[PDB]
């Protein structure tokens, strides 16, 4: 599948993963979904995208987050969009380093 | 009272092998000697102990 | 411990200029330390430090932190280290750390190095292992060892009761009758009596007569588990009597005796036989009332008296 | 862990195993009829439990 | 064997067994078995019914058959 | 294998060996490793030595040592190295006889 999903707990997480990763050279979409305080962060590759590249960042976000336990459909229905197509310039450009 | 040449024997073995631990040989070899030494005078010991190794029932332990 | 890892990694942090200090960087400094036995046993997988330098580098200043995935991995190898190998953690417990966690890039870099995991979990286990690879179970279930606590140095000190030990020790050491009883008000030591014998036969104080008979409290809470059923406690005491019998080594402390004088027709015969050895701890009392009126109980046991 | 269990009576050589030695901390309940009639009539519980009596 | 406590009787039981051992008995008693019995032993693990009473008779059958 | 590890309870144990043993004329290197006070033997064969003559000094050894109960990775790692290259050698020039 070409949407993944990961669990960020805390702000404070999203924080971190904005800041200190740098994720593999690659283009992609990000939205933010929220439900009862919890973060879930999907990127959508494009029609070129390997399933490395799609792994190895699940893993960032496993070292920073954790694997989703909301399917999609449930998000796109229950939880509401905070950021679309920008996640790490729009925190990094609001919040500040840890 | 022979207990005081078993704790004198552990604490000899105890420095031997601490000491051969750290590669340093020619003090292992005076500690082994050492402990040989102390190993005998300990079974000098015991022997005489069991060379002293009769009590007889007399009628004022009865009466006791 | 192996702490070069955790050294290396800052360093290999630097070299591969990240922003961060993952699993894989974790990995790399495993490979850095051929001498470990995680080195050792991914080696015997075919998995060196070169391969493992360009599948990172295929897949992947200053603030440099431990991503919470990193952290987890240590935490998880510091609770690997529960498999009875104390505080020290070695490179092996990090290597199974890893292995449990199967998220991250390391986990990645397994996968894509096709390493099995229940395999080098069982490689490390026998890495870890042995190459070269009675008992009373009753009477230690319903029982409170004080041999085994003395030997392990839990058991709290017993002072100033030399001459009741002294006394017990002369009782147990008869030919007929060596079954001594302790006589005294609740609270005043009866118990520390027992646990005083149990620490003259560890720290080697006690003849050589009981040299090496082990101390077991035979607690009266539950033996009797049901009152109503014809046999069902006897069954029990006898099991427990000839284990005791089979393993001519236990010495028996009943607390309370004079509760047991039901089980009386049971004890006489091993106790008039010689098949058990027992001390017991009673109030003056209740002695009084319940084993002086029994002649054959008398003929058994020899009272010593414990004074506050 | 602390354990609780309610009606101890209801419960010494079952548990002696985490009791004998004190590795279970009970810290069960009971009325006073059912602590003076089995309770305090045991010397194990007496060596362990503590009585802590509950006011009105 | 009656008698006060401690006199001797079960003493007395056993060089019956001694006498046998040794063989200054009669003829009629040169090669029996002594054999103790306890009733507590007898009556362990008999919760059910019946269990006690089918004991105790296949003791007293084994002793018909042996005779010694 | 090319390894034989032993394991010698106690020094006296060493000693005894290093001057009653009498290996097969044979080349080979020697070390003696030492955790928590038991003290473990490793002896390494050339490539040209036989198998079978591995074995037979494997047997040779076990006359005064017992078989090892840890493995010669566990050696490498936590045993540290008392004598190179040459241990009974080295054991006969520095303890004297019994
Ligand atoms: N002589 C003693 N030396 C050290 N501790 C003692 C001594 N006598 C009693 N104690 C302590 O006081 C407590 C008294 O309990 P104890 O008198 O053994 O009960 P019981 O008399 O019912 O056996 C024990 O837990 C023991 O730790
Ligand atoms: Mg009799």
């Amino acid at each position: 599948t070409r949407t993944i999903i990961v669990k960020f707990n805390d702000l404070e997480d999203v924080i971190n993963y904005a800041y200190h990763s740098n994720p593999i050279t690659t283009e992609f979409e990000d939205l933010l979904y929220m439900v009862d305080g919890t973060y879930y962060y999907a990127v959508y590759f494009d029609s070129h995208v390997d399933q490395e590249v799609i792994n190895d960042s699940y893993s960032q976000l496993l070292e920073f987050a954790y694997p989703t336990d909301r399917t999609e459909v449930y998000l796109n229905d229950y939880a509401k969009i905070i950021m679309s197509h920008n996640v790490t310039a729009q925190v990094r450009r609001y919040f500040p380093e840890t | 009272n022979l207990k005081e040449i078993e704790q004198e024997i552990e604490k000899v073995k105890n420095e031997k092998d601490a000491a051969v631990h750290a590669q340093e040989f020619e003090n292992a070899a005076n500690l082994r000697d050492k402990q040989t030494k102390l190993e005998k005078q300990y079974e000098e010991a015991k022997n005489e102990w069991k060379n002293a190794q009769s009590t007889s029932l007399s009628e004022e332990d009865i009466a006791e | 411990r192996a702490q070069r890892v955790l050294a290396h990694a800052q360093e290999e942090a630097i070299r591969l200029n990240h922003s961060n200090i993952g699993t894989e960087h974790l990995l790399l400094g495993l490979m850095k330390e051929p001498e470990g036995i995680a080195a050792k046993v991914l080696e015997s997988f075919n998995i060196t430090e070169d391969k493992v330098i360009e599948e990172v580098e295929k897949l992947i200043v200053g603030t440099l932190h431990y991503t919470p995935r990193a952290k987890k991995v240590i935490e998880l190898s510091m609770d690997e280290a529960r498999k009875l190998h104390h505080n020290f953690v070695g490179t092996e417990h990090i290597l199974l750390g890893l292995i449990r966690e199967n998220e991250g890039v390391a986990a990645r870099v397994f996968a894509n190095l096709d390493l099995n995991i229940t395999k080098a979990r069982a490689q490390v286990v026998k890495a870890l292992g042995n190459p070269e690879m009675n008992n009373t179970p009753t009477l230690d279930s319903l029982a409170r060892d004080l041999t085994v606590i003395a030997k392990d140095g839990t058991l709290d000190p017993v002072i100033g009761r030399d001459k009741e030990i002294t006394r017990v020790i002369e009782v147990l050491s008869r030919r007929t009758k060596n079954n001594p009883v302790l006589i005294g008000e609740p609270g005043v030591g009866k118990t520390a009596i027992a646990e005083g014998l149990a620490q003259a036969i560890v720290n080697n104080e006690v003849p050589e007569t009981l040299k090496d008979k082990r101390v077991m409290s035979l607690d009266m809470g539950t033996v009797v588990a049901g009152t109503k059923y014809r046999g069902e406690f006897e069954e029990r005491l006898k099991k427990v009597m000839e284990e005791i019998q089979q393993a001519g080594n236990v010495i028996l402390f009943i607390d309370e005796l004079h509760t047991l004088v039901d089980a009386s027709n049971i004890l006489k015969p091993a106790l008039a036989r010689g098949e058990l050895q027992c001390i017991g701890a009673t109030t003056l009392d209740e002695y009084r009332k319940n084993i002086e009126k029994d002649a054959a109980l008398e003929r058994r046991f020899q009272p010593v008296q414990v004074d506050e």
